[PDB]
């Protein structure tokens, strides 16, 4: 009826929600702390041991830009309903202006709009076990967390048609990038999220978990599964393609950076991978039936590489 | 049978010759409908939906289920009669006569015993004699839907549940939820699969697997605002028609599912053509023929809609995010509407916001519109409903420094996601537009300078988003030579549509370039220079009848001898 | 074609006599509503646009090929009736006579099988006469549009469109959107040149 997954949890079900780690960890490389904490939220929900007035888990997650805030929350709505569009995302960067809050539950009666109702609320409604995550919640004024401080902490929202919504089933999630060697960005994060927020809603949490800068390792596992999405694209049209170690290696040479995040290592693939695959592709130096294999040429794997050239077969 | 017949329709008997499409994919909710029809009171089902995901055909598949003989004996030999409200209220003028057919109705129901009723559109249930607070439909059925001596199925939209079955509470109560999820890719491909013979009969022709999987795919991808599978057997269908209207075997590949989504949304999913093809692979020279240098920036817009139009796009992400930043004049504008006038034909389909008046916090709200309760709620915003118009377009944001931060924060959103959504609550997807940001700041060192002076005033954020950061290098002789070329070429275009030709001399362009040239250059100087020695003593010559319509004029100069400054020379209209 | 005549005008018997204009370079758009009305289910075609574009131009356009006969085997020799939205509400002064005309102007389309509606102004279709005991033309006429036995030709402004029929999805659903944009300069010239002689 309600979709709500409250059953007998079966073999199968049960050994891959004790595996939950690494399912999550499958799409999320690196960021063991937040996948751990999102884990346990889950599996105490699924258990039967959860606050029936509370929210199934709420989160604040915080760090650098582009360390995986949103892949795991996209990360985990895959797992909990197995494809992206059912997270319910409202995105706080819309909420500048304080009239706009009104877009979270709707217009009181008598006014314009009052009919249709709000946006979150009937989307709640509509999927009472949804993951609704609130992107970049430091843009929005302190007046729309307002609204959420009963969410967070008796799980139910008055709209303004009157009726009462439930979200004592839904995982919050929300998104900040305040603060921006591990412990004192922890600290700085952790003093920044108490120097903007009320502590009367930073109480009302469940976890604030700050997210740690990729290094070497994860960025070159980054690679692998950013190139994925290429290999994939590619499968559409008959084609395959595959890198050699050196291709690998060098995509993470030039893509890591740790005052920034996972976003120039998705350029340096676009530039350096896609531009010239387009252009081989359209002139039809390659087409359907053939392999591509990329390497690199004129570098020894040791050395920065300011001249290796991307070659293709 | 002799009552029903007038005021319904016997879905039952329409499955007896076939009438009705094969449905593929609903065990589930089908089974759902089943399980809740065999209650022993209240056991009237309503499928809640979607506008398109098939809420119709599994009671289409229920009445086939029933015919076939799947159903268990609760069901069983069970004619199902969808019932036309409209039917019964036409030609009732006396309240004895609606109130009087509902009710032979209901005796009929109930004295065969073997009728399921269905109703489609329930949200015409409450109010269909009169008004909400007298004897309708509704004050008549709901007494036997809530002691279940009526079987009777639903069908609604879940915005009609929430607007007008959900306010009267009494057929909420008495109607439990099934909800007819939108089917995925996969499940959109295997319905049209099902649904070969009936096309393939109706249209004459003959579709491919790859057709059906290609339709499914784009119509998942593209189309923004239906809801699958409605949208692929609409593409399935349409190339249907085409291939009937053009034959008078015919055979329908992705071709003609990508053209007729081209028709559809105007964006360019087509196999390339030859001609196309050599465009494309040469468009920074048909860039070129109007934007002078800048060869950085033509490139790195050559290369994102080469990799766009070649299917190597993240569908997450836009076409392009640019940020043109450099000193004015150099053409931040001009690469802009040069790809527009490339990639439309025309500069107007250039959707241009300038950012000079956003320049106070109370304007971002004029992008996505006015939360509800507010003015301007029911227009909605200027640029999402100038994307949702044109799914494909350029939008150029001018002199993005101008504007605060709230744009920049409210627009992050389009740059990651790709998405956009209004105070009105739609979502309008951005992930096909090309967004380009014109910036003047900061005035190899220049590169320097402008990255810095981008670092000082956007966070992290937004330049984390962007996809190419280029900063414009300032001009140079040979190409504000080119430039004044350009400038003379369009104005004599401009002089041949009043029947005169114009043509200067080498000396007078050089004359030009000298008297135009400076670090802040482009056409913001040495278009006052055409403006101040050639076209204004034009204007004064052809306004005193010299040089009238009928003789090419010659621009040549004098007092001069083509190296020094030239600040004696004088332009003379021959 | 005694019930119909009441309600609407018929424009191939108006294109018989020629007292609809000539319609110049419009050879895409009518394709596309050839192409729309062609089709198995949902082959209902709204010419979305600007206001004075030449939304009905188009179809004054087709029921030209019409009568001269170009369109395909699908659309020849039928005949293209606008309907008036306003006589169908006009005397009725109780609650089941709009119904009641509805219901026999669709069972005469149904039983001829030969005859294309044109709605002006698509957006009046919600609430085509709502009292309190009324079910208005929409939700009558949305089972025929939706699995195809009616074919229905809108015309709707962008803003109307977008303020009215977007608020109904179940409606929306059901039309084919196609944009009649505005005509070029060289578009407007040959226009222009067709319409000379009917000016002189
Ligand atoms: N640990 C990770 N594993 C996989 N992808 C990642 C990871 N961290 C970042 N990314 C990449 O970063 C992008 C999402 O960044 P996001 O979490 O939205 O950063 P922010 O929230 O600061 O904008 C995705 O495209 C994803 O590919
Ligand atoms: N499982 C299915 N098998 C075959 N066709 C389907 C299936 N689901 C949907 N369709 C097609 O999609 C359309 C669904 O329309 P529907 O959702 O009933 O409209 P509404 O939402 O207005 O009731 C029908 O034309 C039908 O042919
Ligand atoms: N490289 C170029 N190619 C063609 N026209 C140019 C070029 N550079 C400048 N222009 C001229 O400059 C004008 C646009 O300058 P623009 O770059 O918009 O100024 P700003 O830098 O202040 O935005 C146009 O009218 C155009 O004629
Ligand atoms: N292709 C064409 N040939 C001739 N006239 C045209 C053409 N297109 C538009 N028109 C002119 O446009 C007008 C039709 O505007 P119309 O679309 O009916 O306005 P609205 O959209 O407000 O109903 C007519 O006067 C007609 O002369």
């Amino acid at each position: 009826w309600t979709g709500i997954p409250v059953f007998k949890l079966t073999e199968a079900e049960t050994t891959r929600l004790l595996r939950m780690e690494e399912e999550l960890h499958k799409r999320i490389i690196g960021q063991e702390d937040a996948v751990k904490a999102v884990s346990k939220a889950i599996r105490r929900t699924r258990a039967g041991l959860k606050d029936p007035k509370r929210p199934s888990g709420s989160f604040i997650f915080a760090g650098p830009s582009g360390v995986g805030k949103t892949e795991l929350s996209k990360a985990l709505a895959n797992f909990l309903f197995g494809d992206d569009d059912a997270l319910i995302q409202i995105d706080m960067g819309e909420f500048h202006d304080r009239f706009t809050a009104s877009r979270l539950f709707g217009a009181p009666p008598g006014y314009v709009g009052y009919e249709e109702g709000g946006q979150l609320t009937e989307k709640v409604r509509r999927k009472p076990f949804s993951v609704v995550l609130f992107d970049e919640i430091e843009k929005a004024h302190q007046e729309i967390y307002n609204s959420l401080l009963q969410v967070l902490e008796d799980g139910r929202l008055t709209d303004g048609q009157g009726r009462t919504v439930d979200f004592k089933n839904t995982v919050l999630i929300f998104t900040s990038n305040l603060g921006t060697d591990y412990e004192r960005m922890k600290q700085k994060v952790n003093d920044e999220l108490k120097k903007h927020f009320r502590p009367e809603f930073l109480n009302r949490i469940d976890d604030i978990i700050v997210f740690h800068q990729l290094t070497r390792e994860e960025i070159i596992r980054m690679v692998d599964l950013m190139i994925s999405r290429v290999a994939g694209q590619l499968k559409s049209k008959d084609m395959a393609l595959v890198l050699t170690d050196a291709a690998k290696a060098l995509l993470a040479k030039r893509g890591f950076d740790p005052v920034l995040g996972a976003r120039p290592l998705r350029r340096t693939i676009q530039r350096e991978i896609e531009d010239q695959l387009s252009e081989k592709i359209l002139f039809e130096e390659v087409g359907p039936g053939q392999v591509v294999t990329v390497d690199v040429d004129n570098w020894d794997g040791e050395g920065p590489g300011e001249d290796a050239v991307f070659t293709f077969t | 049978s002799l009552v029903l017949d007038q005021f319904g329709r016997n879905l039952t008997a329409a499955a007896m010759e076939g009438k009705l499409d094969p449905v593929i994919g609903r065990e589930k909710e089908i089974e759902r409908v089943m399980q809740v029809l065999s209650r022993r009171t209240k056991n009237n089902p309503v499928l809640i939906g979607e506008p398109g995901v098939g809420k119709t055909a599994v009671v289409e598949g229920l009445a086939q289920a029933i015919v076939h003989g799947e159903v268990p004996e609760t069901l069983k030999d069970k004619q199902l009669y969808t019932l036309d409200l409209g039917s019964l209220v036409a030609g009732s003028r006396y309240r004895g006569d609606f109130e009087e057919r509902l009710k032979k109705v209901l005796k009929e129901i109930n004295t065969r015993g073997d009728i399921i009723l269905f109703i489609d559109e329930l949200h015409t249930l409450v109010g269909a004699g009169a008004a909400e607070g007298a004897i309708d439909a509704a004050s008549i059925l709901k007494p036997k839907l809530a002691r279940g001596e009526l079987q009777t199925i639903g069908a609604t939209t879940l915005d009609e549940y929430r607007k007008y079955i959900e306010k009267d509470a009494a057929l909420e109560r008495r109607f439990q939820p099934v909800q007819v999820g939108e089917p995925t890719v996969e499940h959109t491909i295997e319905i049209l699969k099902g649904l070969r013979d009936r096309y393939e009969a109706h249209h004459r022709v003959s579709i491919t697997d790859a057709a059906m999987v290609a339709a499914a795919t784009l119509a998942d991808r593209y189309i923004n605002d239906r809801f699958l599978p409605d949208k692929a057997i609409d593409l399935i269908d349409e190339a249907g028609a085409r291939m009937r209207i053009r034959r008078m075997v015919a055979e329908v590949d992705d071709e003609q599912i990508a053209e007729v989504l081209g028709n559809w949304t105007g964006i360019p999913v087509f196999k390339l053509t030859e001609a196309e093809t050599t465009r494309l692979l040469r468009m920074e020279e048909e860039l070129h023929k109007r934007i002078i240098g800048q060869e950085d920036a033509v490139k790195a817009v050559s290369k994102a809609i080469r990799r766009t139009r070649a299917g190597l796009k993240d569908p997450k992400r836009p076409s392009g995010s640019f940020i043109f930043a450099g000193p004015s004049g150099v053409g931040k504008t001009e690469l802009s509407k040069a790809l527009a006038n490339f990639l439309f034909g025309d500069d107007d389909a250039l959707i241009q916001i300038d950012m000079g008046e956003f320049h106070d916090r109370f304007t971002a709200s004029r992008l996505f519109g006015a939360p509800p309760g507010y003015v301007g709620y029911e227009e909605g915003g200027q640029l999402t409903e100038k994307v949702r118009r044109k799914p494909f377009s350029v939008v150029l944001f001018d002199e993005i420094e101008k504007a605060h931060q709230e744009i920049y924060n409210s627009l992050l959103q389009v740059l990651e996601d790709g998405r956009l959504t209004d105070g009105q609550g739609r979502t309008v997807d951005f992930k096909n537009t090309v967004l380009i940001f014109t910036s003047n700041l900061g005035t190899e060192r220049m590169k320097q300078k402008v990255n810095d002076e981008l670092k000082k005033h956007f966070r992290p954020e937004f330049l984390n988003r962007i996809d190419d950061i280029i900063v414009f290098h300032q001009l140079t002789r040979e190409e504000i030579i080119r430039m004044v070329d350009l400038m003379i070429s369009r104005v004599a275009g401009q002089l041949k549509s009043k029947d005169m030709a114009l043509v200067l001399t080498d000396a007078a362009k050089a004359l030009l370039a000298k008297r135009g040239f400076d670090p802040v250059l482009g056409a913001r100087p040495l278009r006052r220079t055409i403006q101040r020695e050639i076209e204004d003593q034009l204007s004064e010559k052809i306004l005193f009848e010299e040089v009238g319509p009928g003789q090419v004029v010659t621009v040549d100069v004098d007092n001069w001898d083509g190296e020094g400054p030239g600040e004696d020379a004088v332009f003379t209209f021959t």
